[PDB]
Protein backbone atom coordinates (compact mmCIF):
# COMPACT_ATOMS: atom_id res chain seq x y z
CA UNK A 1 0.00 0.00 0.00
CA UNK A 2 2.43 2.49 1.42
CA UNK A 3 4.88 1.60 -1.53
CA UNK A 4 2.89 1.84 -4.56
CA UNK A 5 0.04 3.95 -3.70
CA UNK A 6 1.07 7.37 -4.67
CA UNK A 7 -1.14 10.01 -3.47
CA UNK A 8 -2.31 13.19 -5.90
CA UNK A 9 -0.93 16.77 -4.78
CA UNK A 10 -2.60 19.70 -5.12
CA UNK A 11 -2.20 23.44 -3.34
CA UNK A 12 0.13 21.66 -0.74
CA UNK A 13 -3.09 18.79 0.27
CA UNK A 14 -3.22 15.56 -0.63
CA UNK A 15 -6.74 14.67 -2.70
CA UNK A 16 -6.56 11.18 -3.36
CA UNK A 17 -4.76 8.27 -4.13
CA UNK A 18 -3.83 6.51 -7.71
CA UNK A 19 -3.06 3.11 -7.63
CA UNK A 20 -1.61 1.59 -10.38
CA UNK A 21 -2.82 -2.33 -11.25
CA UNK A 22 -2.22 -4.57 -13.77
CA UNK A 23 0.41 -2.67 -15.37
CA UNK A 24 -1.95 0.13 -15.86
CA UNK A 25 -2.39 3.58 -13.61
CA UNK A 26 -6.26 5.03 -12.52
CA UNK A 27 -6.93 7.69 -10.86
CA UNK A 28 -10.11 8.79 -10.11
CA UNK A 29 -12.19 11.59 -12.26
CA UNK A 30 -13.79 13.30 -9.35
CA UNK A 31 -10.39 14.38 -7.62
CA UNK A 32 -8.25 16.64 -9.13
CA UNK A 33 -4.71 17.46 -9.02
CA UNK A 34 -1.10 16.56 -9.87
CA UNK A 35 0.24 13.28 -9.72
CA UNK A 36 3.72 13.38 -7.50
CA UNK A 37 5.52 11.07 -9.35
CA UNK A 38 7.32 12.32 -12.59
CA UNK A 39 7.23 9.36 -14.86
CA UNK A 40 3.08 9.30 -13.89
CA UNK A 41 2.79 12.71 -15.08
CA UNK A 42 3.39 11.92 -19.17
CA UNK A 43 0.79 9.78 -19.39
CA UNK A 44 -2.13 10.02 -21.79
CA UNK A 45 -5.20 9.45 -19.33
CA UNK A 46 -8.19 8.31 -21.20
CA UNK A 47 -11.50 9.29 -19.81
CA UNK A 48 -14.25 6.77 -18.05
CA UNK A 49 -16.83 9.55 -16.45
CA UNK A 50 -19.79 6.59 -15.82
CA UNK A 51 -17.40 4.95 -13.47
CA UNK A 52 -15.44 8.18 -12.12
CA UNK A 53 -12.37 7.56 -13.49
CA UNK A 54 -9.04 7.60 -15.54
CA UNK A 55 -6.52 5.32 -16.98
CA UNK A 56 -3.39 5.23 -18.82
CA UNK A 57 -0.42 2.78 -19.33
CA UNK A 58 2.08 2.78 -17.26
CA UNK A 59 5.92 2.79 -18.64
CA UNK A 60 8.03 0.04 -19.32
CA UNK A 61 10.01 0.03 -16.26
CA UNK A 62 7.34 0.57 -13.74
CA UNK A 63 5.07 -2.42 -14.95
CA UNK A 64 6.60 -5.50 -12.77
CA UNK A 65 5.80 -3.68 -9.47
CA UNK A 66 2.35 -3.53 -9.51
CA UNK A 67 -0.70 -4.76 -7.24
CA UNK A 68 -2.40 -7.95 -8.32
CA UNK A 69 -6.41 -7.40 -9.56
CA UNK A 70 -8.53 -10.14 -8.36
CA UNK A 71 -12.20 -11.80 -9.37
CA UNK A 72 -12.71 -13.70 -6.12
CA UNK A 73 -13.77 -11.67 -3.12
CA UNK A 74 -15.08 -13.86 -0.59
CA UNK A 75 -17.39 -12.55 2.10
CA UNK A 76 -15.66 -11.33 5.70
CA UNK A 77 -12.58 -9.02 6.77
CA UNK A 78 -10.61 -7.31 4.17
CA UNK A 79 -7.42 -4.81 5.04
CA UNK A 80 -7.16 -1.27 4.32
CA UNK A 81 -4.68 1.30 5.49
CA UNK A 82 -7.17 2.68 8.00
CA UNK A 83 -8.04 -1.32 9.30
CA UNK A 84 -10.08 -3.74 7.99
CA UNK A 85 -13.41 -3.13 6.29
CA UNK A 86 -16.35 -6.15 6.29
CA UNK A 87 -17.69 -7.10 3.05
CA UNK A 88 -21.04 -8.88 3.20
CA UNK A 89 -24.40 -9.24 0.98
CA UNK A 90 -22.55 -7.91 -1.47
CA UNK A 91 -21.51 -4.38 0.21
CA UNK A 92 -18.75 -3.35 1.76
CA UNK A 93 -18.96 -1.23 5.52
CA UNK A 94 -16.53 0.47 7.93
CA UNK A 95 -16.85 1.41 11.39
CA UNK A 96 -18.77 4.61 11.52
CA UNK A 97 -16.00 7.69 11.38
CA UNK A 98 -12.58 6.03 9.57
CA UNK A 99 -11.91 7.48 6.60
CA UNK A 100 -13.02 10.59 4.80
CA UNK A 101 -11.99 13.59 2.21
CA UNK A 102 -9.04 13.04 0.55
CA UNK A 103 -9.27 9.49 0.91
CA UNK A 104 -10.42 8.64 -2.46
CA UNK A 105 -8.96 5.91 -4.76
CA UNK A 106 -7.72 4.06 -1.90
CA UNK A 107 -7.55 0.67 -2.57
CA UNK A 108 -8.90 -2.23 -0.59
CA UNK A 109 -6.67 -5.38 -0.05
CA UNK A 110 -6.64 -8.70 0.04
CA UNK A 111 -4.94 -11.30 3.08
CA UNK A 112 -2.20 -12.33 -0.46
CA UNK A 113 -1.79 -8.32 -0.91
CA UNK A 114 -4.33 -8.08 -3.77
CA UNK A 115 -6.65 -5.32 -5.00
CA UNK A 116 -10.36 -6.23 -4.07
CA UNK A 117 -11.94 -2.28 -4.45
CA UNK A 118 -10.91 1.10 -4.99
CA UNK A 119 -12.73 3.85 -2.44
CA UNK A 120 -14.68 6.35 -3.88
CA UNK A 121 -16.59 7.85 -1.22
CA UNK A 122 -18.49 6.74 2.14
CA UNK A 123 -22.26 7.30 3.08
CA UNK A 124 -22.92 7.86 6.99
CA UNK A 125 -25.84 5.31 7.71
CA UNK A 126 -25.16 6.10 10.95
CA UNK A 127 -23.97 2.80 12.56
CA UNK A 128 -21.57 2.25 9.90
CA UNK A 129 -19.95 3.77 6.92
CA UNK A 130 -20.89 1.99 3.85
CA UNK A 131 -18.52 2.14 0.86
CA UNK A 132 -18.77 3.39 -2.68
CA UNK A 133 -16.38 1.46 -4.59
CA UNK A 134 -15.93 -0.22 -8.15
CA UNK A 135 -15.52 -3.75 -7.61
CA UNK A 136 -14.56 -6.72 -10.27
CA UNK A 137 -16.94 -9.20 -11.91
CA UNK A 138 -16.46 -13.26 -12.54
CA UNK A 139 -16.54 -12.14 -16.23
CA UNK A 140 -14.18 -9.33 -15.76
CA UNK A 141 -16.67 -6.03 -15.67
CA UNK A 142 -15.77 -2.93 -13.61
CA UNK A 143 -19.15 -2.61 -11.72
CA UNK A 144 -19.16 0.43 -9.93
CA UNK A 145 -20.98 -0.35 -6.97
CA UNK A 146 -22.27 2.82 -4.77
CA UNK A 147 -25.28 2.87 -2.09
CA UNK A 148 -27.97 5.26 -2.06
CA UNK A 149 -26.52 8.33 -0.37
CA UNK A 150 -22.77 8.15 -1.59
CA UNK A 151 -20.65 11.37 -1.50
CA UNK A 152 -17.68 11.34 -3.45
CA UNK A 153 -14.93 12.20 -1.31
CA UNK B 1 -29.73 25.07 -56.77
CA UNK B 2 -26.86 26.87 -54.56
CA UNK B 3 -28.74 26.91 -51.23
CA UNK B 4 -30.57 23.60 -51.80
CA UNK B 5 -26.77 21.95 -52.53
CA UNK B 6 -25.19 23.10 -49.42
CA UNK B 7 -28.11 22.67 -47.10
CA UNK B 8 -27.53 18.63 -48.61
CA UNK B 9 -23.80 18.79 -47.76
CA UNK B 10 -24.82 20.33 -44.92
CA UNK B 11 -27.14 17.72 -43.66
CA UNK B 12 -24.88 14.87 -44.75
CA UNK B 13 -21.90 16.15 -43.09
CA UNK B 14 -23.97 16.47 -39.65
CA UNK B 15 -25.25 13.10 -40.27
CA UNK B 16 -21.70 11.49 -40.54
CA UNK B 17 -20.33 13.31 -37.94
CA UNK B 18 -23.33 12.37 -35.62
CA UNK B 19 -23.17 8.76 -36.72
CA UNK B 20 -19.23 8.46 -35.78
CA UNK B 21 -19.88 10.30 -32.45
CA UNK B 22 -22.78 7.92 -31.88
CA UNK B 23 -20.12 4.84 -32.88
CA UNK B 24 -17.40 6.42 -30.58
CA UNK B 25 -19.62 6.66 -27.83
CA UNK B 26 -20.94 2.92 -27.82
CA UNK B 27 -17.46 1.79 -27.86
CA UNK B 28 -16.26 3.87 -24.90
CA UNK B 29 -19.90 1.97 -22.98
CA UNK B 30 -19.01 -1.19 -24.45
CA UNK B 31 -15.32 -1.18 -23.85
CA UNK B 32 -14.37 0.78 -20.91
CA UNK B 33 -15.34 -1.74 -18.02
CA UNK B 34 -13.64 -4.36 -19.45
CA UNK B 35 -10.30 -2.32 -20.28
CA UNK B 36 -10.35 -1.62 -16.19
CA UNK B 37 -10.90 -5.39 -15.68
CA UNK B 38 -7.96 -8.05 -16.32
CA UNK B 39 -8.49 -10.90 -19.33
CA UNK B 40 -11.19 -9.21 -21.82
CA UNK B 41 -12.90 -12.32 -23.21
CA UNK B 42 -14.60 -9.56 -25.57
CA UNK B 43 -16.77 -11.25 -28.14
CA UNK B 44 -15.24 -9.55 -31.05
CA UNK B 45 -18.51 -8.78 -32.76
CA UNK B 46 -18.65 -4.98 -31.11
CA UNK B 47 -14.73 -4.13 -31.80
CA UNK B 48 -14.69 -5.30 -35.48
CA UNK B 49 -18.12 -3.06 -36.19
CA UNK B 50 -16.98 -0.11 -34.72
CA UNK B 51 -12.92 -0.19 -35.18
CA UNK B 52 -13.64 0.91 -38.72
CA UNK C 1 13.26 29.80 12.93
CA UNK C 2 14.11 26.14 11.16
CA UNK C 3 10.86 25.02 10.63
CA UNK C 4 9.11 28.37 9.53
CA UNK C 5 12.08 30.09 7.52
CA UNK C 6 12.04 28.91 3.87
CA UNK C 7 15.54 29.93 1.92
CA UNK C 8 14.97 31.86 -1.37
CA UNK C 9 16.99 29.52 -4.24
CA UNK C 10 18.09 31.24 -7.63
CA UNK C 11 19.95 28.78 -9.67
CA UNK C 12 20.65 26.31 -7.38
CA UNK C 13 22.05 28.77 -4.69
CA UNK C 14 20.44 29.82 -1.50
CA UNK C 15 20.64 34.11 -2.04
CA UNK C 16 17.56 34.85 0.33
CA UNK C 17 14.74 34.09 3.52
CA UNK C 18 11.23 34.88 3.26
CA UNK C 19 9.89 35.41 7.09
CA UNK C 20 5.99 34.53 7.65
CA UNK C 21 4.19 37.13 10.47
CA UNK C 22 1.31 37.76 11.79
CA UNK C 23 -0.13 35.45 8.84
CA UNK C 24 1.55 37.25 6.02
CA UNK C 25 4.70 36.35 4.07
CA UNK C 26 6.98 39.02 3.63
CA UNK C 27 10.16 39.00 0.82
CA UNK C 28 13.02 41.28 0.38
CA UNK C 29 12.92 43.20 -3.11
CA UNK C 30 17.19 43.13 -3.79
CA UNK C 31 17.58 39.42 -3.92
CA UNK C 32 15.49 37.70 -6.82
CA UNK C 33 14.52 33.80 -6.97
CA UNK C 34 11.98 31.42 -6.68
CA UNK C 35 10.69 29.77 -3.78
CA UNK C 36 10.33 25.94 -3.48
CA UNK C 37 6.85 26.36 -1.31
CA UNK C 38 3.84 25.93 -4.16
CA UNK C 39 1.37 28.12 -1.67
CA UNK C 40 3.96 30.94 -1.12
CA UNK C 41 4.16 30.49 -5.26
CA UNK C 42 0.99 31.27 -5.81
CA UNK C 43 0.07 34.08 -3.67
CA UNK C 44 -0.15 37.37 -5.07
CA UNK C 45 2.93 39.49 -3.79
CA UNK C 46 2.25 43.59 -3.10
CA UNK C 47 5.47 45.19 -3.27
CA UNK C 48 6.29 47.95 -1.33
CA UNK C 49 9.24 49.17 -3.46
CA UNK C 50 10.68 52.12 -0.92
CA UNK C 51 10.55 49.46 1.93
CA UNK C 52 12.76 46.97 -0.18
CA UNK C 53 9.70 44.73 0.45
CA UNK C 54 6.98 42.61 -0.99
CA UNK C 55 3.87 41.32 1.51
CA UNK C 56 1.60 38.67 0.59
CA UNK C 57 -1.48 37.09 2.32
CA UNK C 58 -0.85 33.29 3.70
CA UNK C 59 -3.00 30.87 2.55
CA UNK C 60 -5.65 29.37 5.18
CA UNK C 61 -4.13 25.83 6.10
CA UNK C 62 -1.22 27.98 7.79
CA UNK C 63 -2.12 30.81 9.16
CA UNK C 64 -3.11 29.07 12.46
CA UNK C 65 0.41 28.58 12.89
CA UNK C 66 2.49 31.67 11.93
CA UNK C 67 5.88 33.77 14.09
CA UNK C 68 3.95 36.13 16.36
CA UNK C 69 5.49 39.63 16.50
CA UNK C 70 6.18 42.76 19.10
CA UNK C 71 7.00 46.19 19.12
CA UNK C 72 8.51 46.53 22.05
CA UNK C 73 12.21 46.89 22.04
CA UNK C 74 14.26 46.97 25.49
CA UNK C 75 18.12 47.10 24.55
CA UNK C 76 20.27 43.95 25.11
CA UNK C 77 20.88 40.71 23.25
CA UNK C 78 18.61 39.25 20.53
CA UNK C 79 18.77 35.73 19.81
CA UNK C 80 19.47 34.41 16.07
CA UNK C 81 20.40 31.77 13.99
CA UNK C 82 24.49 32.47 14.03
CA UNK C 83 24.18 33.92 17.61
CA UNK C 84 22.78 37.40 19.03
CA UNK C 85 22.35 40.74 18.38
CA UNK C 86 23.16 43.23 20.60
CA UNK C 87 20.61 46.35 20.45
CA UNK C 88 21.64 49.75 21.62
CA UNK C 89 21.41 53.35 20.78
CA UNK C 90 18.67 52.56 18.20
CA UNK C 91 20.82 50.29 16.40
CA UNK C 92 21.89 46.76 16.15
CA UNK C 93 24.96 45.48 15.95
CA UNK C 94 26.81 42.12 15.52
CA UNK C 95 30.79 41.39 15.64
CA UNK C 96 32.82 41.32 12.81
CA UNK C 97 32.87 38.80 10.10
CA UNK C 98 29.91 37.09 11.32
CA UNK C 99 26.86 37.25 8.82
CA UNK C 100 27.20 38.40 4.88
CA UNK C 101 25.40 38.31 1.18
CA UNK C 102 22.32 35.80 1.66
CA UNK C 103 21.27 36.56 5.20
CA UNK C 104 18.78 38.69 4.47
CA UNK C 105 15.21 38.53 5.44
CA UNK C 106 16.08 36.64 8.55
CA UNK C 107 14.08 37.44 11.19
CA UNK C 108 15.22 38.77 14.68
CA UNK C 109 13.68 36.24 17.17
CA UNK C 110 12.88 37.72 21.07
CA UNK C 111 13.72 35.72 24.10
CA UNK C 112 10.05 34.51 24.34
CA UNK C 113 9.97 33.24 20.58
CA UNK C 114 8.81 36.61 18.91
CA UNK C 115 9.79 38.54 15.91
CA UNK C 116 11.36 41.97 16.46
CA UNK C 117 12.76 43.08 13.67
CA UNK C 118 13.85 41.72 9.96
CA UNK C 119 17.40 42.09 8.69
CA UNK C 120 18.08 43.54 5.18
CA UNK C 121 21.92 44.26 5.07
CA UNK C 122 24.91 45.43 6.95
CA UNK C 123 27.15 47.75 6.80
CA UNK C 124 31.24 47.16 8.07
CA UNK C 125 32.78 50.39 10.51
CA UNK C 126 35.85 48.04 11.64
CA UNK C 127 35.49 47.35 15.26
CA UNK C 128 31.25 45.82 14.15
CA UNK C 129 28.90 45.41 11.78
CA UNK C 130 25.69 47.64 12.02
CA UNK C 131 22.52 45.74 10.43
CA UNK C 132 20.23 48.10 8.64
CA UNK C 133 17.11 46.49 9.39
CA UNK C 134 13.17 47.13 9.51
CA UNK C 135 12.06 47.88 12.84
CA UNK C 136 8.01 48.32 14.25
CA UNK C 137 7.14 51.22 16.54
CA UNK C 138 4.10 51.20 19.01
CA UNK C 139 2.15 53.55 17.11
CA UNK C 140 1.30 51.11 14.16
CA UNK C 141 4.61 52.09 12.27
CA UNK C 142 7.49 50.50 10.39
CA UNK C 143 10.63 51.80 10.27
CA UNK C 144 13.39 51.40 8.05
CA UNK C 145 16.97 52.14 9.97
CA UNK C 146 19.93 52.10 7.75
CA UNK C 147 23.76 53.24 8.35
CA UNK C 148 26.32 55.59 6.84
CA UNK C 149 27.96 53.09 3.78
CA UNK C 150 25.30 50.77 3.52
CA UNK C 151 25.16 47.61 1.46
CA UNK C 152 22.24 45.68 1.22
CA UNK C 153 23.28 42.21 1.45
CA UNK D 1 34.75 8.15 -9.36
CA UNK D 2 31.17 7.87 -7.34
CA UNK D 3 31.15 11.26 -5.78
CA UNK D 4 32.21 12.67 -9.42
CA UNK D 5 30.82 10.68 -11.56
CA UNK D 6 27.33 11.86 -12.30
CA UNK D 7 24.37 8.98 -13.71
CA UNK D 8 22.43 10.12 -16.96
CA UNK D 9 18.34 9.57 -17.08
CA UNK D 10 16.26 8.26 -19.87
CA UNK D 11 12.65 7.98 -19.06
CA UNK D 12 13.76 7.11 -14.98
CA UNK D 13 16.41 4.86 -16.03
CA UNK D 14 20.37 4.80 -15.61
CA UNK D 15 21.76 4.28 -19.26
CA UNK D 16 25.16 6.11 -19.07
CA UNK D 17 27.61 8.33 -17.21
CA UNK D 18 29.06 12.19 -17.40
CA UNK D 19 32.64 12.41 -16.40
CA UNK D 20 34.69 15.99 -14.98
CA UNK D 21 38.19 16.05 -16.18
CA UNK D 22 40.68 18.87 -15.77
CA UNK D 23 37.67 21.24 -15.45
CA UNK D 24 35.51 19.87 -18.74
CA UNK D 25 32.96 17.62 -18.71
CA UNK D 26 32.08 14.91 -21.09
CA UNK D 27 29.62 13.15 -22.16
CA UNK D 28 29.04 10.00 -24.68
CA UNK D 29 26.83 11.01 -27.82
CA UNK D 30 25.13 8.15 -28.49
CA UNK D 31 23.59 8.27 -24.70
CA UNK D 32 20.67 10.01 -25.10
CA UNK D 33 19.28 11.33 -21.55
CA UNK D 34 19.21 14.62 -19.05
CA UNK D 35 21.83 14.91 -16.68
CA UNK D 36 20.74 14.40 -12.95
CA UNK D 37 22.76 17.74 -11.51
CA UNK D 38 20.29 20.29 -12.21
CA UNK D 39 23.36 23.22 -12.78
CA UNK D 40 24.86 20.69 -15.68
CA UNK D 41 21.65 20.69 -17.49
CA UNK D 42 22.67 24.70 -18.01
CA UNK D 43 25.56 24.24 -19.17
CA UNK D 44 26.61 24.36 -23.31
CA UNK D 45 28.02 20.86 -24.90
CA UNK D 46 30.20 21.34 -28.07
CA UNK D 47 29.70 18.36 -29.97
CA UNK D 48 32.74 16.15 -31.32
CA UNK D 49 30.53 13.73 -33.83
CA UNK D 50 33.37 11.63 -35.13
CA UNK D 51 34.40 10.70 -31.51
CA UNK D 52 31.17 10.42 -30.32
CA UNK D 53 31.50 13.03 -27.67
CA UNK D 54 30.27 16.58 -26.36
CA UNK D 55 32.31 18.40 -24.05
CA UNK D 56 31.96 21.59 -22.55
CA UNK D 57 33.09 24.03 -20.28
CA UNK D 58 32.08 23.39 -16.03
CA UNK D 59 31.06 25.85 -13.88
CA UNK D 60 33.60 27.54 -11.17
CA UNK D 61 32.63 25.82 -8.11
CA UNK D 62 33.66 22.55 -9.35
CA UNK D 63 36.50 22.39 -11.87
CA UNK D 64 38.98 21.95 -9.31
CA UNK D 65 37.68 18.69 -7.35
CA UNK D 66 38.16 16.82 -10.79
CA UNK D 67 39.62 13.78 -11.77
CA UNK D 68 43.05 14.93 -12.80
CA UNK D 69 44.19 13.81 -15.70
CA UNK D 70 47.20 11.43 -17.16
CA UNK D 71 49.22 10.33 -19.98
CA UNK D 72 51.45 7.28 -18.81
CA UNK D 73 50.20 4.15 -19.92
CA UNK D 74 52.06 0.84 -19.06
CA UNK D 75 50.38 -2.01 -19.50
CA UNK D 76 48.90 -4.10 -16.51
CA UNK D 77 45.77 -3.74 -14.46
CA UNK D 78 43.82 -0.59 -13.88
CA UNK D 79 41.28 0.95 -11.06
CA UNK D 80 37.26 0.29 -12.52
CA UNK D 81 34.21 0.21 -11.41
CA UNK D 82 33.52 -3.26 -11.73
CA UNK D 83 37.17 -4.07 -10.65
CA UNK D 84 40.24 -4.07 -12.95
CA UNK D 85 40.43 -4.06 -16.66
CA UNK D 86 43.60 -5.15 -18.18
CA UNK D 87 45.70 -3.10 -20.58
CA UNK D 88 47.98 -4.98 -23.04
CA UNK D 89 49.12 -5.00 -26.38
CA UNK D 90 47.86 -1.58 -26.79
CA UNK D 91 44.53 -2.63 -25.78
CA UNK D 92 41.84 -2.52 -23.06
CA UNK D 93 40.23 -5.55 -22.21
CA UNK D 94 37.72 -7.09 -18.98
CA UNK D 95 36.80 -10.66 -18.44
CA UNK D 96 33.60 -11.53 -20.69
CA UNK D 97 30.31 -10.98 -18.72
CA UNK D 98 30.63 -7.85 -16.91
CA UNK D 99 29.93 -4.37 -18.50
CA UNK D 100 27.26 -3.62 -20.92
CA UNK D 101 24.28 -1.11 -22.01
CA UNK D 102 24.09 1.59 -20.04
CA UNK D 103 28.01 1.42 -18.76
CA UNK D 104 28.98 3.80 -21.56
CA UNK D 105 31.07 6.61 -20.55
CA UNK D 106 32.50 5.26 -17.41
CA UNK D 107 36.10 6.79 -16.80
CA UNK D 108 38.86 3.93 -15.65
CA UNK D 109 41.04 5.50 -12.96
CA UNK D 110 44.50 4.81 -12.32
CA UNK D 111 46.00 3.95 -9.08
CA UNK D 112 47.58 7.25 -8.08
CA UNK D 113 43.27 8.39 -8.67
CA UNK D 114 43.96 9.36 -12.46
CA UNK D 115 41.95 9.04 -15.55
CA UNK D 116 43.51 6.98 -18.31
CA UNK D 117 40.63 6.28 -20.33
CA UNK D 118 36.68 6.28 -20.94
CA UNK D 119 34.91 3.77 -21.34
CA UNK D 120 32.00 4.12 -24.95
CA UNK D 121 31.64 0.05 -25.65
CA UNK D 122 32.52 -3.58 -25.82
CA UNK D 123 33.00 -6.54 -28.31
CA UNK D 124 32.85 -9.90 -27.17
CA UNK D 125 35.54 -12.64 -28.31
CA UNK D 126 34.29 -15.32 -26.52
CA UNK D 127 37.55 -15.49 -24.32
CA UNK D 128 37.52 -11.46 -23.02
CA UNK D 129 35.87 -8.75 -24.03
CA UNK D 130 38.01 -5.66 -25.57
CA UNK D 131 36.77 -2.37 -24.56
CA UNK D 132 36.16 0.72 -27.69
CA UNK D 133 37.67 3.45 -25.48
CA UNK D 134 39.19 6.70 -25.77
CA UNK D 135 43.05 6.66 -25.30
CA UNK D 136 45.14 9.75 -25.05
CA UNK D 137 48.97 9.55 -26.38
CA UNK D 138 52.10 11.35 -24.97
CA UNK D 139 51.62 14.28 -27.56
CA UNK D 140 48.13 15.08 -26.38
CA UNK D 141 46.40 13.05 -29.25
CA UNK D 142 43.06 11.72 -28.11
CA UNK D 143 42.62 7.87 -30.34
CA UNK D 144 39.29 6.59 -30.48
CA UNK D 145 40.61 2.40 -30.45
CA UNK D 146 37.81 0.44 -31.31
CA UNK D 147 38.51 -3.19 -32.28
CA UNK D 148 36.39 -4.85 -34.70
CA UNK D 149 32.78 -5.83 -33.82
CA UNK D 150 32.61 -2.55 -31.41
CA UNK D 151 28.92 -2.26 -30.58
CA UNK D 152 28.81 0.86 -28.13
CA UNK D 153 27.02 0.55 -24.78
Amino acid sequence: ESDKTFPIMLNGQVNGYACVVGGRLMKPLHVEGKIDNEQLAAVKLKKASMYDLEYGDVPQNMKSDTLQYTSDKPPGFYNWHHGAVQYENGRFTVPRGVGGKGDSGRPILDNRGRVVAIVLGGANEGTRTALSVVTWNQKGVTIKDTPEGSEPW
Amino acid sequence: TVIVLCGVALAILVGTASSAACIAKARRDCLTPYALAPNATVPTALAVLCCI
